[PDB]
């Protein structure tokens, strides 16, 4: 007669609808589009099914 | 603000916005002439009841 | 016929910060041009900013 499973499927999807990624911001003193091709690569290479399903 | 493309133009046009006015100092060759157009059209401005007073 | 990369020592220039999940850059300038609409006040920047959006 579960009564913790209900807690967990609530926090799991709690922590599901409010996704987290990383993002890149250039270094002080350094150029302001310094972060721009390698958040690109990152949202270019991290799109993918793999990647979401790893982190869930 | 950070650097992408759009955000670049619109950072772009603050920049030219607060270099116009006089209230930043221009450092960049770029600003400087953006300055220069600045006062050359401030300098270019009148009002109709200027002229139409300095007519009477 | 293999292509080395050379990558100079330079390559520091951008730190690590946590944001939003985004598939694409251009999903990531969408919001962050409607998070800065959504600030602005009915202005001139209120147009650009809109003109901006609907840019990209």
């Amino acid at each position: 007669f579960d009564v913790v499973r209900p807690v967990v499927r609530k926090l799991v999807s709690e922590m599901r609808q409010n996704p987290i990624d990383v993002l890149y911001r250039p270094k002080d003193g350094a150029r302001p589009d310094a972060a721009d091709v390698l958040m690109g690569m990152y949202r270019t290479d991290m799109r993918h099914n793999t990647a979401k399903i790893a982190v869930n | 603000l950070l650097d992408g493309k759009g955000v670049e133009m619109m950072r772009d046009y603050a920049n030219k916005q607060l270099i116009q006015m006089g209230v930043k100092k221009p450092e960049t060759p770029e600003e400087q002439q953006w300055l220069v157009e600045a006062q050359q059209a401030k300098q270019g401005q009148q009002d109709p009841a200027m002229v139409q007073a300095q007519g009477v | 016929e293999k292509q080395v990369l050379n990558d100079i020592r330079g390559r520091y220039e951008c730190y690590t910060d946590v944001g939003p999940s985004f598939q694409s850059m251009k999903q990531q300038n969408r919001a962050e041009i409607l998070e800065l609409l959504g600030k602005t006040p009915q202005g001139t920047p209120e147009y650009q900013l809109l003109l901006l959006q609907y840019f990209t």
